[PDB]
């Protein structure tokens, strides 16, 4: 019983960091778009990597 | 006598066959040390050769 | 720009820190209670010059703990039983030894 | 014992990957230090002009 | 026989299991060697 219960906890743990990952990808969208906007085609290598 | 036969059949289902296992044990031991040697030496020489 | 030296110093610092971390994995090793600690690396912040791949170097983004809860907490109860039922058997052994013969 | 070992499997220092890592990062540190010397040669040449 | 039981029950408390300690002893010796190599490398810097 208890190990299935703990499998249920693992499910919540999985969702938990999914939320934050999605959030930082939104931030990366913002920043990458801004940097290309000023960039005239030049862009940040680091953010393209991180995305 | 039937019981003796039965435990024989049990054995069959579960074998040390000591000799096979320890022979392959030695084989795997040599292979292990070989692989580790490969890592250490090759990685090593290449590092300070390339850095220079 | 002072970039030329700064790239090198950034990487040097990051390497030394990661060295400390992996050491910390070694120095403890045997002692119970510890868990392996792993390290993060990433590009340096964007003083991007005028754009493009002017990345300026690297840094270590902290250290992670290889840690768990849903088997970690589950461990306490098993240890509880280990003590308790073992003791029930062990005390009876305290007595049967005297009175068996 | 089994469950303690299962905890160790994730948690326990494995002592092989870490050893190999120790070497790998020494190489990285050397790479960094040497690169600094190269920049030193570059601005040496610029200075000597 | 009472005394024999007492004698072994004392060992249960006080005594040391050779095998466990020798194993841990060798393992910690290996750990020492690891730590010393670590030190000498890090000082090599």
């Amino acid at each position: 019983r208890d190990q299935d219960k703990q499998v249920n906890i693992a499910i919540g743990s999985s969702v938990a960091q999914i939320n934050n990952y999605a959030k930082q990808i939104a931030n990366l969208n913002d920043q990458i778009s801004r940097m290309t906007g000023v960039g005239a085609g030049a862009s940040p290598n680091d953010l393209l990597d991180q995305r | 006598d039937r019981a003796l036969g039965q435990k024989l059949q049990m054995s069959n289902l579960v074998d040390v066959d000591w000799n096979s296992v320890i022979s392959s044990y030695v084989m795997q031991q040599a292979a292990l040390q070989a692989s580790y040697k490969t890592f250490t030496d090759m990685q090593g020489m290449s590092l300070f050769q390339l850095n220079r | 720009m002072s970039s030329l030296i700064n790239h090198a110093m950034s990487g040097l610092n990051a390497a030394q820190a990661a060295l400390n971390t992996v050491s910390n994995n070694i120095n403890n090793y045997n002692v119970a209670g510890y868990t392996r600690q792993t390290t993060i690396l990433a590009q340096a912040n964007s003083t991007l010059g005028a754009g493009g791949w002017i990345g300026n170097g690297v840094y270590v983004s902290g250290v992670q703990r290889e840690y768990d809860a849903f088997i970690t907490n589950q461990l306490r109860g098993a240890q509880n039983q280990s003590s308790g039922l073992t003791t029930r058997y062990e005390q009876m052994s305290k007595i049967d030894n005297l009175l068996a013969d | 014992k089994q469950l303690y070992k299962q905890q160790q499997s994730v948690s326990g220092v494995n002592l092989d990957e870490e050893y190999g890592n120790l070497q790998r990062y020494q190489q990285y540190y050397l790479a960094n230090a040497q690169v600094l010397q190269t920049a030193n040669a570059l601005f040496d040449a610029l200075l000597n002009i």
